[PDB]
């Protein structure tokens, strides 16, 4: 058993995070005061949920969770929600002037005020750990704390946890649900000051979420509180196997071994089957070969790009459910005659494959329909190069005119450091072309 | 992000502030004794932006009052909510400025501004996280002018990292055929160009113009001028006042709206427009971009958008909302550039003001708005090409280069607005 | 010297000074540095009955400053009414051209005043004239959007 900390960031991480704190509650058979009569071991012990809760003399499970935002009105509302009671209220930490949707502000001027407090916290967390693995942090790419506050962070972790894993969720901007204009610029920066301190990070594209949602949820207009519903069972399903027992991804130092063939390249695409509306109570059960199938349709991927247009490096199948061991394996038979599963000849065209056989807790509340069998496919392709240079050219036609640029400038930020952004950016669309 | 100091000088600074009161603390639930008589929880939700929290739960508006003329205050107090304000933030002097921007900025309106500057610390410390300030004006005037951008520069030596935004009256020989304005007003650009985050255009051409074209008033007064400026000032406030999904304040605003920094005029415009005691999402969408919607008088059509803001007030479908905005960025397409991505921005409030079920604000940042500044530089140089009064001006210290320079400032503005309307994204 | 005393008095509007210093010799056309004279200081500051004064004693009705403008331009630009009358009555040139190419209609459109401009008009005032960047009072009014100007200017 090693521990691992959570670590949510401005608005969207906080949000994300309270939304995922809820399901690991609900999976685990946590009630919202912390308390947890399936544990026999009262005050400690060496369980796999251990790796994501301590435990109190009290019997009280505390989530491993730092909350941080640069302005408080989000984080109060996890003061006085549900969930209050279960994370320790110094585990919830806010200034009073956010960062203006301006990358500058979170990471030079505003976040300054702030990072020694949130480290020292994050110290008291550590220094209860036994084996501390390291850290998931979670964050918008286009927010000023998201972008610049989590950067700061990221930059301290790796100076004082030298040794640890630190593995990322981001919010990837999307034009339907966004919130600044600058958002693309903010999204470049902390891409290029994060990639030397970051081992694996799974983009999550607004728009993608939203499209699902829309399409087979039915939701007209989807909002965040349906968008984070969503979010959180695909991150969760990610998380399953830190959490219960298992044999594919059980350490954050496996997730890059599987995931990461190179240092740079460490944005594996997540895709998730099935996705049902609840008002379809009474759905017909999709089969294993159904649901894998599912996995290599575009529609369901977390992030917008086309697999068929680029080559694997790596591809792990999670299931969770009633699930046959010998129905992958036939499944993916069926697959592999495919032309549009191309590896790269140097990596193994094998397929990792971990199974859990408890079906998928729903929130209630939720907008998803309860199924017995759900796959997460989780595989690092060089067709997420196509989401990196969307971003990258809503990034040139602003910058080729310098517009916005004396917001950041007035906030102790170089505009060298706008062109050694997208320089790295360049760099990183070329390291996808030489792989293929 | 909180607190909002409102700062109004001299008579158009003091008129059109004191309806902008009104207007609000009607939609807030306020009446003239400074009690709450509202029925939504969202009247006071965000009400410590622009109130103080006083004993008995008594309202006090967070605004400062001042003029070189006396007689203002009479007039002020003498209004609907006249005794709301703080009794001890009046600061008036006692000699005026007659229209002359020299007297306003260095000798009568320098005399009360360290005055003015005391009351501005008392209300700024007593903020919780000051925001910025807001300050209403004319710009052919002397004192809303003169002193205002003197009081502007002084409070933005003191507060630097704090957002300061305007409501400018521009003027108009339609309104006022007071040949120094023009001088006024190119003097309090210079100004404003270099010491303002943000500036609402409110030009008193267009305010006439919707009046007798488009109302049928063939004699319009400042009472009615007056009604589309409190309509226009309640709408783009909309967002600092009522929650919504955005937690939109000044910094926030700025950000956003204004790519560089000098560009930071912006033209409003409302729907639907209506006259004192006298629809639908696409029509709404429709007028909220028609030339004759806009407070500043520019043709949108004759130049380029950088970036909008719009803000629909009332009960309506946000999906119909975004449908039609985004429609409207199609077939208008032309005159939005095409190097800023994603730059209409959409607010929907639950809140609509008073006597309309729906309402919608525009907020842009045009490169038309070149037009309001060539009709003010056009009166200026005629007047200065034949020094008309200039003494009026040297008299009080003033250099006659100074001249020169606000024509030189304003007509490089012009310029860098042309620059970027002619820019492609190639 | 009683000539820089008049120009003084019709600028300051004391009329029984003018009156005093005409029948004591003063130069009713002495000039300033720059060229101006009693009429054009009186007709700049809205003193109309110095204006009349100085006609009924000989005073230049067309005299031009060292910038070409005469009392006509300045009345016309500044926004007076009846001294714009009172000088078009005494035999004012309607399209005298300054040294700009601006006739008294230019300044009058350009300002605003559109009384003025119909008074210009109606005496005989050249739609037609350019200034030295070829614009007429018609091209000002399209330039502006000024639909109140543009209508004067099409009658
Ligand atoms: N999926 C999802 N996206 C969100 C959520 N909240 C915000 N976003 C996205 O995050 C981006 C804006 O960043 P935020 O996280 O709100 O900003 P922040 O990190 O608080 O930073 P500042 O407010 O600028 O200090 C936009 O692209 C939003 O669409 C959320 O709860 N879920
Ligand atoms: N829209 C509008 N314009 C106004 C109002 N009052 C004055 N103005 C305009 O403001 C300009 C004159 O400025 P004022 O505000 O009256 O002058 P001041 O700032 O008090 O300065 P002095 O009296 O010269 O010391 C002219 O263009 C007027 O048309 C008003 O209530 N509404
Ligand atoms: C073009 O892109 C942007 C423009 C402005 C943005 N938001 N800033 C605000 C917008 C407002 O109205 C919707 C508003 O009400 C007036 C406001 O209150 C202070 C802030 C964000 C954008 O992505
Ligand atoms: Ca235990
Ligand atoms: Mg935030
Ligand atoms: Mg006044």
């Amino acid at each position: 058993m090693r521990e691992c900390i959570s670590i949510h960031v401005g608005q969207a991480g906080v949000q994300i995070g309270n939304a995922c704190w809820e399901l690991y509650c609900l999976e685990h058979g946590i009630q919202p005061d912390g308390q947890m009569p399936s544990d026999k071991t009262i005050g400690g012990g060496d369980d796999s949920f251990n790796t994501f809760f301590s435990e109190t003399g009290a019997g009280k499970h505390v989530p491993r969770a730092v909350f941080v935002d640069l302005e408080p009105t989000v984080i109060d509302e996890v003061r006085t929600g549900t969930y209050r009671q279960l994370f320790h209220p110094e585990q919830l930490i806010t200034g009073k002037e956010d960062a203006a949707n301006n990358y500058a502000r979170g990471h030079y001027t505003i976040g300054k005020e702030i990072i020694d407090l949130v480290l020292d916290r994050i110290r008291k967390l550590a220094d209860q750990c036994t084996g501390l693995q390291g850290f998931l942090v979670f964050h918008s790419f286009g927010g000023g704390t998201g972008s610049g506050f989590t950067s700061l962070l990221m930059e301290r972790l790796s100076v004082d946890y030298g040794k640890k894993s630190k593995l990322e969720f981001s919010i990837y901007p999307a034009p339907q649900v966004s919130t600044a204009v600058v958002e693309p610029y903010n999204s470049i920066l902390t891409t290029h000051t994060t990639l030397e301190h970051s081992d694996c990070a799974f983009m999550v594209d607004n728009e993608a979420i939203y499209d699902i949602c829309r399409r087979n949820l039915d939701i007209e207009r989807p909002t965040y509180t349906n968008l984070n519903r969503l979010i959180s069972q695909i991150v969760s399903s990610i998380t399953a196997s830190l959490r219960f027992d298992g044999a594919l991804n059980v350490d954050l130092t496996e997730f890059q071994t599987n995931l990461v063939p190179y240092p740079r390249i460490h944005f594996p695409l997540a895709t998730y089957a099935p996705v049902i509306s609840a008002e379809k109570a009474y759905h017909e059960q999709l089969s294993v070969a159904e649901i894998t199938n599912a996995c290599f349709e575009p529609a369901n991927q977390m992030v917008k790009c086309d697999p068929r247009h680029g080559k694997y490096m790596a591809c792990c199948l999670l299931y969770r459910g009633d699930v046959v061991p010998k129905d992958v394996n036939a499944a993916i038979a069926t697959i592999k005659t495919k032309r549009s599963i191309q590896f790269v000849d140097w990596c193994p065209t094998g397929f990792k494959v971990g199974i859990n056989y408890q079906p998928p807790t729903v929130v209630p509340g939720g907008d998803l329909a309860k199924v017995q069998r759900a796959v997460c496919m989780l595989s690092n392709t060089t067709a997420i190069a196509e989401a990196w240079a969307r971003l990258d050219h809503k990034f040139d036609l602003m910058y080729a005119k310098r517009a916005f640029v004396h917001w950041y400038v007035g906030e102790g930020m170089e505009e060298g450091e706008f062109s050694e952004a997208r320089e790295d950016m360049a760099a990183l669309e070329k390291d996808y072309e030489e792989v293929g | 992000m909180r607190e909002i100091v409102h700062i109004q000088a001299g008579q158009c600074g003091n008129q059109i502030g004191a309806k902008f009161w009104e207007v609000i603390s009607d939609e807030h639930g306020i009446d003239p004794t400074g009690s709450y008589h509202g029925d939504s929880d969202l009247q006071l939700e965000r009400i410590n932006v622009y109130y103080n929290e006083a004993t008995g739960n008594k309202y006090v508006p967070r605004a400062i009052l001042v003029d070189l003329e006396p007689g203002t205050m009479d007039s002020v107090r003498s209004g609907p909510f006249g005794q709301i304000f703080r009794p001890d933030n009046f600061v008036f002097g006692q000699s005026g400025a007659g229209n002359n921007w020299a007297k306003g900025h260095y000798t009568e309106g320098a005399e009360l501004v360290d005055s003015v500057l005391d009351v501005v610390r008392k209300e700024s410390e007593s903020c919780d996280c000051l925001q910025g300030f807001q300050l209403t004006h004319s710009l052919g005037g002397g004192t809303g002018s003169g002193m205002g951008t003197l009081l502007i520069s002084k409070i933005r030596e003191e507060y630097p990292d704090r957002i300061m935004n305007t409501f400018s009256v521009m003027p108009s020989p339609k309104v006022s055929d007071t040949v120094v304005e023009p001088y006024n007003a190119t003097l309090s650009v210079h100004q404003l160009v270099e010491n303002t985050d943000e500036t609402y255009c409110i030009d008193n051409e267009a305010l006439y113009d919707i009046c007798f074209r488009t109302l049928k008033l063939t004699t319009p007064t400042y009472g009615d001028l007056n009604h589309l400026v409190s309509a226009t000032m309640s709408g783009v406030t909309t967002c600092l006042r009522f929650p919504g999904q955005l937690n939109a304040d000044l910094r926030k605003l700025a950000v956003n709206m204004v790519p560089f920094p000098r560009l930071h005029f912006f033209m409003p415009g409302f729907a639907p427009l209506t006259s004192r005691g006298s629809l639908t999402v696409p029509e709404l969408t429709q007028q909220m971009f028609d030339s004759k919607n806009m407070m500043a008088a520019c043709d949108p059509r004759h130049g380029r958008y950088l970036t909008v803001a719009a803000i629909f007030r009332g009960r309506m479908s946000m999906k119909e909302v975004d449908e039609q905005m985004l429609n409207v960025q199609n077939k208008n397409s032309s005159y939005f550039v095409e190097w800023i991505p994603n730059n209409v921005k959409t607010a929907v409030c639950d809140i609509p003001p008073r006597g309309l079920k729906m309402s919608a604000t525009f907020i842009g940042n045009s490169t038309a708005i070149q037009e309001l500044f060539k009709r003010i530089s056009e009166q200026f140089t005629a007047m200065f090409r034949r020094k008309a009064f200039l003494h009026w001006y040297t008299g009080e210290g003033m250099d006659e280069m100074e001249f020169t320079e606000a024509e030189s400032n304003m007509n490089d503005l012009v310029s860098e607005y042309q620059q970027y309307q002619d820019a492609t994204a190639d | 010297d009683l000539g820089k005393k008049l120009l003084e008095a019709a600028r300051a509007g004391q009329d029984d000074e003018v009156r005093i210093l005409m029948a004591n010799g003063a130069d009713v056309n002495a000039t300033d540095a720059s060229g101006l004279t009693p009429l054009h200081l009186a007709a700049t500051y809205g003193h109309l009955e110095i204006v009349e004064v100085l006609l009924k004693h000989g005073a230049d009705v067309n005299a031009i400053d060292i910038m070409g403008s005469t009392p006509l331009h300045l009345a016309a630009l500044i926004g007076h009414l009846e001294i714009v009358e009172v000088l078009l009555k005494h035999g004012a040139d309607v399209n005298a051209v300054d040294t700009w190419g601006d006739t008294p209609l230019h300044l009058a459109a350009i300002m605003g005043h559109l009384e003025i401009v119909e008074v210009l008009l109606k005496h005989g005032a050249d739609v037609n004239a350019q200034d030295k960047f070829g614009k007429t009072a018609f091209d000002i009014s399209i330039d502006n959007g000024n639909e109140d100007l543009a209508e004067i200017l099409q009658k």
